[PDB]
Formats: C-alpha cells, sequence, structure tokens
RNA sequence: UGUGGAACGGGGUAUUGUAAGCAGUAGAGUCGAUCUGCUGAGAUUAAGCCUUUGUUCCCAAGAUUUGU
RNA sequence: CCAAGACGUUGCAUUCUUCGAUGUCGGCUCUUCCUAUCAUACCGAAUUCGGUAAGCGUUGGAUUGUUCACCCACUAAUAGGGAACGUGAGCUGGGUUUAGACCGUCGUGAGACAGGUUAGUUUUACCCUACUGAUGAAGUGUCGUCGCAAUGGUAAUUCAACUUAGUACGGGAACCGUUGAUUCAGAUCAUUGGUAUUUGCGGCUGCCUGACAAGGCAAUGCCGCGGAGCUAUCAUCUGCCGGAUAACGGCUGAGCCAGAAUCCGUGCCAGAAAGCGACGAUU
RNA sequence: GUAGCCAAAUGCCUCGUCAUCUAACUAGUGACGCGCAUGAAUGGAUUAACGAGAUUCCCACUGUCCCUAUCUACUAUCUAG
RNA sequence: GAAGUCGGCAAAAUGGAUCCGUAACUUCGGGAUAAGGAUUGGCUCUAAGGGUAUCAACUUAGAACU
RNA sequence: CAGAUCUUGGUGGAAGUAGCAAAUAUUCAAAUGAGAACUUUGAAGACUGAAGUGGGGAAAGGUUCCAUGUGAACAGCAGUU
RNA sequence: UCAGACACCAGAAAAGGUGUUAGUUC
C-alpha cells in the first residue's frame, strides 16, 4: 500500500524509500536519503521548511 | 596451493566493439510447418525502465500470493511496415539468398536507410524498381514462383517507423524476419498481402511470452583487467601501479596467451539476453496502458516528466522482465524462444497491480500530475 | 547442517557481519558481545571473508560477559543487522545495530528472552527465536 | 527549404529549503543575535531531462575521389 | 607375477652449457596443462573397497620468511603435481642480504662460525615479436543495403529444505517434483547504497571589496543535502536439450540396444580484413 | 664459575617444559635450568626519566582488507612548434 | 573494523583554550597534556580590576536571549 | 685489413619517437610589425603577502649596467623582445 | 578402443591374454 512518512510526512510509494527500527522497537518510513540522513542528524522537522509536519503544526 | 576458477567467459570474446549498431538474428526458431503462418521477431526501442507491484502466484513459495516488487524494461514496438521478401534455398553450402523481391512503395523512412547522404542525392532508390513493378508484374511473379518453387526459408523485409517514436533519427531499422508456419508457399503469399502493410506487436507475442532479446550494450569505453575482468587489485606497494595483472604468463610458451586478461574495449557487444518474459503489451491510443486491474488511476506508461533521454512513449510498447542489452533509446530486437520450457515461473500467468509513473529524473514522488496538485497547495 | 536445523529456505538477503565483527547480545545468557569467527554455509570463494545476515548462523566467541561463558566457542544466530537488506516486496531494512543470540547445534536459545526487534526473516527461519521474540519487525 | 536545424524564451520534471526587498502591538535587553508575514518561496534545471501553434536566426555550397 | 598376504622375483653423483653476469627463496597476482581422482555424475562388488572420468570445484583464519608442517573452523570437498624448483623492466623484500653494530664459542692476533641479534639503494621498454583492443589500401565496375557461415572460441556449478514418507525395508531411504541458496558467467541502473566541479541550493570561519546587499580569495577553504552520470555477489535481471560414446549391463548369436558431470553439435561470441550471396542506384 | 642472571640480542638439541594470552600463536610474557658455549669494570644484577632503537598486547581509528566504486588536477592521448 | 601484511606499512583517528580529574612506578625532581570527563558561536547586558568630579585601557567572571 | 668492447672523424635504424607536465593564471582591446599565446601601453583577473617573488650589501662574477640599432646564431615553442 | 614401419637410435620387463597362426609330446 502506500505509507507516510515520518520526517517529509508525505505519501510514499512501494519501494521508494528506507524503513528502520530502533532500540524500543519503534519503526520509522524513510522517504528518501534527504530526510533520512536529516532524522539521524535529529533535525525537526517542525522546524524545516518543506516538511508537511511543519505546514500543520505551524497553521 | 589454493586455485581460484578463471576470471571472465572465453566464451564471449573478442571483447571488440560490435560491427553492428543493431542486434542481428544469429538463430531463428525452428520451422514447424503444422504452425500457421508467423513472425519470429520484431524490433523496437529501449524507451526506458521502472517498477512494477505484482502479486506472486507461485505455489509452494515463501512468498505465494503476497506482493512482489519487480523491476520492469519498457520498449516502444511501434508497427513494422512489411517492404520486401527474401527466399533461402539450403545447399552443401549453408543458405543462400536466391532472389529478394519488394513492395511498390518504400517510404523515406525505409529509403534513407539506403543513403549516407540523402539530403543531397537525388533520391533514385528504387525509382526503376518502381516502375518495373508499374508496367511489368509478371517479373515480380516469377521471382516469387522461384521463391516458391526453389527457396525453403522465407524472410520478409520489415522496417520499423522510426517517425513515429521521439528519436532524432530519421533512418529506419530494416532488418529480416523469418516466417514460420506453413508450407513455402504459405510464407511467400503471406508476404505479398503484407507489402506497405503494417505488423503489429500484438500479434506477435502474447503478453505472457518467454522470449530473447538481442542487442549491443552500452559502451563502457576502453577499461583495465580489474574493471574489464574483474580481475584482484594489487597491493598498495605495487611499484608502476596496482590495477593491473601481475603475472601475464609462463616462461614456455614463450608467448602471451589469449586467456589471459588484458586491458582494452569492454561494452558495445553483441549480447542475447534469454528468457524475458512479457509483462504488458499496451496499445499507445489506449488511454488506460499504465493502468491496472486494482489501481485504475487513469494514466500513461511514461512516467511523469517523460522518459529520462527518451521523450513520451505515445506508440505500442512491451513491458518486460528485468534488464535488457543497451543504453535507453538504442535499437533492440525481440525474438521468439528457441527452446521450450515448462517452468512454473516460465508459465505463470502475470497480473500487474500497481506500474510506477513517478519522475525517474529525480526522486519522483508523484504518480499523476493530478495528484501532484492534490498534495501540494 | 546450519540450514539444515533451519525449517524452510532463506532469501538471499545482503550480507553485513564478515568474519571479525563483535555484534551486541541481544538475549539474557549474561554473554554482553559476540565475536563471529566463522559462518555456517560458506563455501569456496578465494579471498572471500565469511559474512553473515539476519537468520544466518555463526559460530561466535564472548569476548565480554559471564567468564563462564567466554574463551570458548558456541554457535549463534544474527538476529539483527544494520546493514540494509532488500525484502522481496521491494522495502529496505536495517536495524540500530548488530545482534545475536547464543544457540545450541540444533537451534535452541540457551536464554530465555531477547532483548529488542527481531528480523522477521530470523524468525521465519527459527521457531524458537520466534517463541522467545517479544517484538518481530 | 522542411510536422528542417540552431540560438534563446515558455511549460513540465527535478535539486535545495522559503531568496532579496519592505512591513510587524515578535525580540533578551541598554540601537539590538534572532523571529514572523508576503514565501514549498527564490535560485538552478541538460551541460548525455522531457515538451514547445512561441521569438529571432540559418540552409537550397564548396572541395575531393570514383564506370559494369 | 608366484603358492606358504610372507618368501622371493619383474617393472614405474657428474662437471656437458653459462664467470667481457641467463637476477638467486617465499608470498601476492594470474593463466594453462597433467592424472597418479578429494568432491561432484554414472556404474561394479562386499558406510568401505573398486571402474569410467580432469567437465566442474577444491575455502576463511592463528603462529612461522617459509618449505614440509600443525592447530581453529566452514564446506559436497577442502586431491596431488608440471610449466627455466611457471610468474622481480609484475610487485613485495619477510628469507637470503658487502660495508655499521651486538652476543656466544674458537683464534696470541688480524680475524673466523654451514651460530644467533639488529640496521641496510630492488634501475630501464620509446625497438621486434606475442597478446589486448583500434583503424585500414586493394580483387570482386563503383557505392550502399540485407544476409550466408568456413573456421576459431564457448559455460555453467553445487548444496539444502520441502513433497515423496516416517512410506519402501525392518530405525530409516531413493525416482519424480517443488521452493530456495553456493560458486561462476553475461548484462542492466526501476528501486536502494556509494560517489560530488551540478561548485545546483543552503549553511560556516578568516580576510578583502567603505557598510548593507552581492561577491571574491583560502593550489577544490569547510559543512549539509544534492539531481544526472558512473557504480556495487552494497542493487536488479538472465544463465538448454540433442547426438555419439566410455565404464558397464543387455539383445540375438560379429551387427545392434541401454548407458556417465566425458565427447561432438543445437545454442551463444567473433566473422575469413585475399570466402560468398541476393538487392538498390548507377554521374 | 661465587654472588647473580638465563632457552635472555647468549640454548645447537629446540617449535625445550610448564603457566599465561587467543576460537586457534614455531609469537610475546611469567617461570624452570646438567647453561652446545651465561657471569661479575673483557663489568654482573637492576633501574626512574629519556629514545625517528628492537619486540608483543589493548583501546580508539580507519579502503590494510572483504571488494571495490566514484571524483578532481597533472600526465599519457590528438594537434602546432 | 586489521579478516590485509613478515610487520597497522600507508591512511585514518586525536589535536587550541577553559574547568574538573589523573594510576603504577620513582633517583621524590618526575611520570603528566598520564589516563579519563565536561565546556567553546552570535547578540543585549551588567559585575569587578586603574589615573587626576573626569580620563585612559584589554583582561577575566557571570546573567539571560538567540 | 672486416674484426682487436681497435683509433680518429663521419653517418644511420630507433624517430618526427621519449619527451618539452614542480613553483595556482591568465583574459580583452590597442599600438608596433612581413609576422604577436609570448613585445609595449590601458583594462581586468591573480600571486609573492614584510623570515617577500620587496629594498640593500659581503664572497664570487666583470661590463651582464645604460641608450640606440637587429639578417642570422643563442633564449630546448615563439619573438618585433 | 589411441597398431606397426629399417642398423647405430633416441628406449621398456616378468607373468598372462578362450586374440590368432603354426608346431611338440602323451
Amino acid at each position: 500500500r502506500v505509507h507516510t512518512c515520518y520526517f517529509c510526512s508525505g505519501p510514499v510509494y512501494p519501494g521508494h524509500g528506507i524503513m528502520f527500527v530502533r532500540n524500543d522497537s519503534k519503526v520509522f518510513r524513510f522517504c528518501r536519503s534527504k530526510c533520512h540522513k536529516n532524522f539521524k542528524m535529529k533535525r525537526n522537522p517542525r522546524k524545516v521548511a518543506w516538511t508537511k509536519a511543519y505546514r500543520k503544526a505551524h497553521g | 596451493k589454493f586455485e581460484q576458477p578463471r576470471h571472465g567467459s572465453l566464451g564471449f570474446l573478442p571483447r571488440k566493439r560490435a560491427s553492428r549498431q543493431r542486434g542481428k538474428v544469429k538463430a531463428f526458431p525452428k520451422d514447424d510447418a503444422s504452425k500457421p503462418v508467423h513472425l519470429t521477431a520484431f524490433l523496437g526501442y529501449k524507451a526506458g525502465m521502472t517498477h512494477i507491484v505484482r502479486d506472486l502466484d507461485r505455489p509452494g513459495s515463501k512468498m505465494h500470493k503476497r506482493e512482489i516488487l519487480e523491476a520492469v524494461t519498457v520498449i516502444e514496438t511501434p508497427p513494422m511496415v512489411v517492404v520486401g521478401v527474401v527466399g533461402y534455398v539450403e545447399t552443401p553450402r549453408g543458405l543462400r539468398s536466391l532472389t529478394t523481391v519488394w513492395a511498390e512503395h518504400l517510404s523515406e523512412e525505409v529509403k534513407r536507410r539506403f543513403y549516407k547522404n540523402w539530403f543531397k542525392s537525388k533520391k533514385k532508390a528504387f525509382t526503376k524498381y518502381a516502375k518495373k513493378y508499374a508496367e511489368s508484374t509478371q517479373s515480380i511473379n516469377r521471382e516469387l514462383e522461384r521463391i516458391k518453387k526453389y527457396c525453403s526459408v522465407v524472410r520478409v523485409l520489415a522496417h520499423t517507423q522510426i517517425r513515429k517514436t521521439p528519436l532524432a533519427q530519421k533512418k529506419a531499422h530494416l532488418m529480416e524476419i523469418q516466417v514460420n508456419g506453413g508450407s513455402v508457399a504459405d510464407k511467400v503469399e503471406w508476404a505479398r498481402e503484407h507489402f506497405e502493410k503494417t505488423v503489429d506487436i500484438k500479434s506477435t507475442f502474447e503478453q505472457n511470452e518467454m522470449i530473447d532479446v538481442i542487442g549491443v550494450t552500452r559502451g563502457k569505453g576502453n577499461e583495465g583487467t580489474t574493471a574489464r575482468w574483474g580481475t584482484k587489485r594489487l597491493p598498495r606497494k605495487t611499484h608502476r601501479g596496482l590495477r593491473k595483472v601481475a603475472c601475464i604468463g609462463a616462461w614456455h610458451p614463450a608467448n602471451v596467451q589469449w586467456t589471459v586478461a588484458r586491458a582494452g574495449n569492454a561494452g558495445y557487444m553483441h549480447r542475447t539476453q534469454l528468457n524475458s518474459k512479457i509483462y504488458r503489451i499496451g496499445a499507445g491510443d489506449d488511454a488506460k496502458n499504465a493502468s491496472t486491474d486494482f489501481d485504475a488511476t487513469e494514466k500513461r506508461i511514461t512516467p511523469m516528466g517523460g522518459f529520462v533521454r527518451y521523450g513520451v512513449v505515445e506508440n505500442d510498447f512491451v513491458m518486460l522482465n528485468g534488464a535488457t542489452p543497451g543504453p535507453v533509446k538504442r535499437v533492440l530486437t525481440l525474438r521468439k524462444s528457441l527452446l521450450t520450457h515448462t517452468s512454473r515461473k516460465a508459465l505463470e500467468p502475470v497480473s500487474l497491480k500497481w506500474i510506477d509513473t513517478a519522475s525517474k529524473f529525480g526522486h519522483g514522488r508523484f504518480q499523476t500530475p493530478a495528484e501532484a496538485k492534490q498534495f501540494l497547495g | 547442517r546450519g540450514r539444515g536445523a533451519a525449517s524452510g529456505t532463506k532469501y538471499r538477503m545482503t550480507l553485513g557481519l564478515p568474519v571479525q565483527a563483535i555484534m551486541n547480545c541481544a538475549d539474557n545468557s549474561g554473554a554482553k558481545n559476540l565475536y563471529i569467527v566463522s559462518v555456517f554455509g560458506t563455501g569456496a570463494r578465494l579471498n572471500r571473508l565469511p559474512a553473515a545476515s539476519c537468520g544466518d548462523m555463526v559460530l561466535a566467541t564472548v569476548k565480554k560477559g559471564k567468564p563462564d561463558l567466554r574463551k570458548k566457542i558456541m554457535p549463534a544466530i544474527v538476529v539483527r543487522q544494520r546493514k540494509a537488506w532488500r525484502r522481496k516486496d521491494g522495502v529496505y531494512l536495517y536495524f540500530e545495530d548488530n545482534a545475536g543470540v547464543i544457540v545450541n547445534p540444533k537451534g535452541e536459545m540457551k536464554g530465555s528472552a531477547i532483548t529488542g526487534p527481531v528480523a522477521k526473516e530470523c524468525a521465519d527461519l527459527w521457531p524458537r527465536i520466534a517463541s522467545n521474540a517479544g517484538t518481530v519487525v
């Protein structure tokens, strides 16, 4: 099916990203390496201008 | 002491440039007079490739009836126009082309193939042949009767409609396609009735067939033994360099053996890729050709933003399994498989669930422009 | 062999844990890490290091942990792999660290529970590890 | 002398992360890091991306070698 | 070979060349051949021993310069040799290794040791051929299109699980089939990863252009992301059935039959630049 | 041949024996000594600090390697001289 | 993450300053920057530290805010 | 005289080959001229960055200093310098 | 079912072989 990314918060299509699992058994479905690398840099998407998480959480 | 298998295949050398740009069919399927008259090869152009989602109907597998993501290659196949017929007679020295008969009218596409400078020429090709076909149709009749009476192999001269593809080239590609099935008379009358007419790929192939794709691979230029043959990189301490083969031979024989890796051309080579399954034979006029039964979502096969370095596929196309030799927009040959096969993988019918048409230029996140605007504000 | 003791076949996934690799010990057997000395089902390939992936059975030594567990070779199963591998549905999976568990040659865990996520290939391949797994992703 | 070629322009696609300017009952403070609006903006985009009822320009030539 | 596997018996240093110099171990790399066969296939007996058989494969490490070795494992298996003890204008220099130095022993001594211990220059191809690949004059009138196939090359490999089947046979198969993996080969770049002069966008420091803005310099200043291209057993795709046989077992009673991973072809690569054909137009 | 020290840069036998270290060490360290052929200013035994000296091990680190790939400049390359 | 190699050869990693902390051993002098931790921008501010109400001068301590 | 790695001098094949790749880097216009990547002037872009690629001296050189003139030869391309 | 083919000479033996052609004696 279509999955919603965690960083950019846009839609993802099959075989167009990576899925990552942390120690706490939490699953993240990244859409592109750009959001992949930003998340490992611990960059908050709510402060990042191109993410729909920003566009929904800041009005 | 320790040994390893050789690097490279001795059956694919010399590793030289192909003498041909277009993939030559070096073997046609064995003739069966019981089968009806049909063509055995089609000639297309590599539009690009994409990926699909498919439900796998493979009993006994770990992912039976579970979705798989599968890469597919898109080859644009506009109908080919039959313009001639050539007869071959079996002799104690092999096949010999007894005679060749052409159609009355040949388009500018195929007339360019007979010229290097079509712009300068007086365009005299087949002008006298067109005349002799007009007044003297008897001579044509004797030639085909000679083909029927003497020749045992019949091959149609068919050329592509290159103007219909978004290619800068205006010369068509003209090749011989063996006509298998029926008597020699059946093949010749089939060729006569199909002169100047277009043969589409829908008749030749049937959407679940294992074919052989033939073409020249993309040129990688001159390469060293590390990349041309896959040899081990020498250690960092190596004086004069390390991307080489250390020992190219022994003292005796006092020569370099042909089996030793050397630097040289690695690419632009004629290959025959066996067992490629057609996943879909799409029609250019159909506006649903990229829509599956489970997906709807009216869309065309061309990805959003166009095929990279190819254009927009507006004619009939074929969606094949895996990869094919050669870069994009190169002419490719699709022949019927010579070997008979009854494997479950090769026999299972293919039902597409979804076809990706996102931008292959970049990281395309939108299948269609419509829902691209819906996600955007 | 290692594969004979497993239930069913396994798809070719990316190797990410070659020999000499130290990975976390994810069960409660008391070991802290595992040092891969060899991997089962490794044929003959010159200069090629044996390597493991999620669900592969390896020979490991305990570099740090309970002294009775150290200084010995015991079989292990790689349960978490930091190197991404492509599932046949097209999704690429990797874990936050490399991890394994202690097993006997047959495939029964020496420990009683697993801490952290467990690869689905490992769970499908080894029913006992799936039984002792808390979460399978 | 053509659904011709080129040089640009327009559209699409993609990359980055909301440009410069101006405005604010935003800003620790005693002018001022920064923030907000216009602004998923702006820049870039074939250099081996796609497409163009666009704009301007170019082309009916020299040389050379070849006879059953 | 022999009968009482014994006894027996028959077989598989020299100093010719080089001292107006042939670079002198091992490892790495790489290709080829051999069979005296470790594994694989197929047979014959009683897992073991045999026959055909070199098609295919024969590993990751620890110490040691190694060699013969020996350990820790994996594996279907980890067989043995030849190639100037294959391979230094291929490398490396660990071994050997003049000159420095140390130790022990021997010598009155200078010194010696086929004892140990340290440090110690590894030159040149641009010629010929060979081998890679790259053009190419001319027979065939010329040029072009479509082909033919002589010959040369050749490629696939192995394992597991399941089903047979807890059946045959009295604890435990195999034929078939199936799903997957190992090694190898040829491609490909949809997706994923890597790469950054896209100096594409953003960010950062020092200095400089009076400030702002916008730039520049820092032998590509640095940092993040980065399309395209390249590329990954880090990605994906693809990789057979004919004939004639060996061992060996039959048939009739030589001539056939069955018969191996063997052999030759189908297939796949090249196309003879002095092998050829059909076709087009012919100033 | 004392005090000492030792398979030590000194031990042929020899990969000496035992312990330690490692999954595995003809290595290293600790120990043992009928020591081919150790030993006291041919100085013996130690020893802080120091050493581009010789030898092990550990962490960190990494293209040394699994197994390569990509990029830049300069060559090579073609051209005029 | 040394599996390479005769050998970590080459490369990488570390690195300034401030604060905390610092073993064996020792010839008591050292070892020692042992080892190990934390901190670092910009900007608006105050707080002290000098000379004759006023002048001159970088140098440390904080406090927020970003 | 055919030899002596003969002597002296001359000339070949290699061969239009190896090569002319350290020191960031030049570009436009004009002038001169038979001729300009290289001379000169202007404009631009850069570097040495005061332990200089700056300004001087000692040792050594000896006229290389300066103006004018230029067929060659020399400045391993060029050259009006 | 990898015959043999001219001295030196560029090499093979014992023992067998329902191979075959001739002999010897019971």
